[PDB]
């Protein structure tokens, strides 16, 4: 069997502009041969921690949906990317369940998300009422009541504005430089599983 | 919902903006002091002015929180260095009165220029040429005209700002709930809430003179001996019973002694331990003198140096084409960013200021996960502290030897042990009683001890007293003989000297007990040993989050300041001292018999 239609990484791994933390992209994955070995080839990789599965056997145990997570967070908080863990970023950004089956990818990016100026269009929510779900997102800029007078949709005192830009630099320290993140989830349905990595003969 | 709560996620809040706008402004101060343009000036003061703003405006959000109903101790801890008013306390009018007058003080300073009658044609700056003459110069009539004309001109244009500077400092201490302005700076050392390390503003003066009632025998005794070398210098100026003369003490204002190792050398047969030659001989550019003190801290177990601090950290003067600022800082821009700016030369002494620094910059990089408003030393001394200890280490023989600068086959012998300790001692021990007599100086005329037409007469009398320093002549009030110095004058606390020094020989006996040194504390090193850098970081990472007492505990085992280690270091020299002025007399009169 020749190989041929690709699962397309290309357009999640090389893409020219990632996505906010808070605003997760996320892109599934189906109907095609994934093969997992142009990102084993990628050395940049800060982090390629898989959960569930071995990185050796991605390419044979195959699956119904792959789906691509893709953000761009700080150093210090690429450890927050894991199941169990609290952060920011976990309880109000990106929150993955304890039974997370999926590879977690992340590399530096300060040739491409860092400026002189500042870059001021990643951004990250700070405060939030309640802990996220897993794989769930929130995109609303309502403001956060902290104390207990009503806010009514005005910002200053006990009622902050959620949503903090990462203000990356060049110059930052290596816990603080941006960091691009890809979370691969494969799930397996009652469907026939159509992701399947390559054969050979 | 309750304020404790609020407390917090408003901290949070302050200390995302306050990193973000903290690391413009020390950018914009660091791209002014590495490249000196007009550009670049108005960038740091636009960034600067933002940064004042935003205290101000997160200080007046940050006191409707009260303080009585918050038990968590980091939150409380950030929130009254959050709630302080400084000078926004006052009235507008008297706010820009005393801004005015610290400024017109710091440009009287800086361009202060006194020189010769008769000759006006150009004159001499303090920095470039006062410094030298007091220094090198050993012509009497020399040094006392150029201190008396300094010190009379000096003080007749800064005494009624001194005059106001007191009264509306005292003002704004006063309204700020302090006693005096004095309290308002010994505030840096109060610890309350903690139980069994609290500490009291006022219980500092008492710690500060029962330490130096402990330091006061060998400082008589390095006095005797330095007077009987200042004979020799000056044969009938120097009486044996009575004080030195002021303007003899290598310094403008007699701060430091370290200028009479010339005069007042043991031994001048003996060579000193310079390292200089070998430097040159053997091609030690700045970068390897950087490289080699972060293979010192390596091997103490301290972390490395980060990738930005080797590619943006300025190690050598640019050129003639672009100026910058020569003094030796370390800078934490915050955001992981830490530079050192340092025009090296090929020198022994730039070595040691290169292993200072990098001790200051493992300081602040131990802290960078506190919160921002805790990240600084437990009190204004350990900061300096932890880097004097790794210029102390550098400094010794075995060090030297270590890294191939001083030959194996040096003998270190008790003789240049000796003269190596009473250089030490001129810079160590001779600061100490005049840092404690300034500050409780300014201690008492905050407090208002002091009368206001009695002054000089009680200043003079305690460096009588204390110091052992006699003027030359007598000073009315016309005169503002304190305000000389560069601390006093621009609104600097002095205590911080005194206590980074006791600190500084604490920090060294609890590493050099840690890494089992079998000798006299001066020729310990903490090289090879993770377990004494282990118990440094367990200090170094606390920050300001723990109170001063509690990170001491943690290092030397005791929660106050001890002047049992600088005795103790300096004790071979303590018996040399007590064998030489045998036929001296150890103390002073208050007499004026020298004159
Ligand atoms: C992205 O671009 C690089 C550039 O050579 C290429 O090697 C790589 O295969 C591309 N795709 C991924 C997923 O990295
Ligand atoms: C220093 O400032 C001048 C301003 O004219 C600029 O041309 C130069 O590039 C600056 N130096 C550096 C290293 O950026
Ligand atoms: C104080 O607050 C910090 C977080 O702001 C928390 O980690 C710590 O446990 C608190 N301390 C106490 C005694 O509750
Ligand atoms: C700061 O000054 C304001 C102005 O009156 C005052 O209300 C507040 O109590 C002061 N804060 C402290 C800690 O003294
Ligand atoms: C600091 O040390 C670690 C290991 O000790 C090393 O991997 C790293 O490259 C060092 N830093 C630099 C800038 O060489
Ligand atoms: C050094 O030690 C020798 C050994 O006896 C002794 O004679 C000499 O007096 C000592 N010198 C000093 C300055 O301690
Ligand atoms: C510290 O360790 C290095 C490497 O083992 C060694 O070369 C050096 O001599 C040691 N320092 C001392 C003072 O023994």
């Amino acid at each position: 069997p020749n190989i041929t239609n690709l699962c397309p990484f290309d357009e999640v791994f090389n893409a020219t502009r990632f996505a906010s933390v808070y605003a997760w992209n996320r892109k599934r994955i189906s109907n095609c041969v994934a093969d997992y070995s142009v990102l084993y080839n990628f050395a940049p990789f800060f982090a390629f921690k898989c959960y569930g599965v071995s990185p050796t056997k991605l390419n044979d145990l195959c699956f119904t949906n792959v789906y691509a997570d893709s953000f761009v967070i700080r150093g210090n908080e690429v450890s927050q990317i894991a199941p169990g863990q609290t952060g920011n970023i976990a309880d109000y950004n990106y929150k993955l369940p304890d039974d997370f089956t999926g590879c977690v990818i992340a590399w530096n990016s300060n040739k491409l998300d860092s400026k002189v100026g500042g870059n001021y269009n990643y951004l990250y929510r700070l405060f939030r009422k309640s802990n996220l779900k897993p794989f769930e997102r929130d995109i609303s800029t309502e403001i956060y009541q902290a104390g207990n007078k009503p806010c009514n949709g005005v910002a200053g005192f006990n009622c902050y504005f959620p949503l903090r830009s990462y203000g990356f630099r060049p110059t930052y320290g290596v816990g603080h430089q941006p960091y691009r993140v890809v979370v691969l989830s494969f799930e397996l349905l009652h469907a026939p599983a159509t992701v399947c990595g390559p054969k050979k003969s | 919902s309750t304020i404790e709560e609020q407390a917090k996620t408003f901290l949070d809040k302050f200390n995302h903006e306050a990193e973000d706008l903290f690391y413009q402004s020390s950018l914009a101060s660091w791209n002014y002091n590495t490249n000196i343009t007009e550009e670049n000036v108005q960038n740091m003061n636009n960034a600067g002015d933002k940064w004042s703003a935003f205290l101000k405006e997160q200080s007046t959000l940050a006191q409707m929180y009260p303080l009585q109903e918050i038990q968590n101790l980091t939150v409380k801890l950030q929130l009254q260095a959050l709630q302080q008013n400084g000078s926004s306390v006052l009235s507008e009018d008297k706010s820009k009165r005393l801004n005015t007058i610290l400024n017109t003080m710091s440009t009287i300073y800086s361009t202060g220029k006194v020189c010769n009658p008769d000759n006006p044609q150009e004159c001499l700056l303090l920095e470039p040429g006062l410094n030298e003459i007091m220094a090198n110069s050993l012509d009497y009539n020399e040094r006392l005209w150029a201190w008396e004309s300094w010190r009379s001109e000096v003080g007749k244009q800064l005494r009624p700002l001194y005059e106001e500077y007191v009264v509306l400092k005292n003002e704004m201490a006063r309204a700020n709930h302090y006693e005096d302005y004095g309290d308002y700076w010994r505030g840096d050392y109060e610890v309350n809430g903690v139980d069994g390390y609290d500490y009291s503003r006022g219980q500092l003066i008492e710690d500060v003179e029962h330490t130096f009632e402990e330091i006061k025998p060998l400082y008589e005794h390095l006095h005797a001996y330095v007077r009987a070398k200042l004979m020799n210098a000056y044969p009938s100026y120097i009486s044996p019973i009575g004080c030195l003369p002021a303007h003899l003490l290598g310094d403008m204002w007699g701060r430091f002694w370290t200028n009479l190792y010339s005069l007042t050398v043991p031994f001048g047969q003996k060579p000193n331990i310079d390292v200089t030659d070998a430097m040159v001989d053997q091609a030690w550019d700045a970068q390897r003198i950087f490289k080699e003190a972060e293979k010192f801290f390596v091997s103490v177990g301290l972390p490395n140096m980060t990738q930005g601090f080797w590619e943006n950290s300025m190690l050598t003067d640019p050129g003639n084409v672009q100026k910058a600022v020569c003094h030796p800082t370390a800078w934490d821009l915050g955001k992981g960013d830490f530079r050192i700016l340092m025009c090296t030369k090929v020198t022994m002494d730039d070595f040691l200021t290169a292993h200072h620094e990098m001790g200051h910059i493992q300081y602040d990089m131990a802290y960078a996960a506190q919160p921002f408003l805790l990240r600084n030393g437990a009190n204004e001394g350990f900061h300096e502290a932890v880097g004097e200890i790794m210029s102390l280490s550098a400094a010794t023989p075995k060090h030297l030897k270590s890294i191939g600068l001083l030959s194996p086959d040096f003998q270190e012998d008790n003789e240049t042990e000796i003269n190596f300790l009473l250089k030490q001692a001129l810079t160590i021990v001779g600061t100490l009683p005049f840092t404690y007599m300034l500050e409780k100086w300014r201690w008492m005329v905050f407090k208002g001890e002091i009368p206001k037409d009695q002054w000089m007469k009680k200043w003079w009398e305690m460096k009588r007293e204390i110091v052992g320093v006699v003027e030359p002549v007598p000073h009315d009030e016309t005169y503002c003989d304190p305000a000389s110095l560069f601390h006093v004058s621009n609104d600097y606390s002095f205590i911080r000297y005194y206590t980074r020094t006791l600190y500084q020989f604490q920090f060294q006996e609890a590493l050099c007990q840690a890494a089992k040194h079998e000798g006299p504390l001066h020729k310990c090193d903490i090289s090879n040993s993770t377990e004494a850098g282990q118990k440094l970081f367990n200090m170094l990472r606390l920050g300001k989050s723990e109170p001063w007492t509690l990170a001491l505990e943690n290092v030397v085992g005791a929660k106050n300041m001890n002047v049992r280690p600088l005795l103790n270091y300096f004790e071979p020299l303590f018996t040399w001292l007590k064998d030489q002025n045998k036929n001296s007399f150890v103390g002073w009169s208050t007499d004026w018999s020298p004159y």
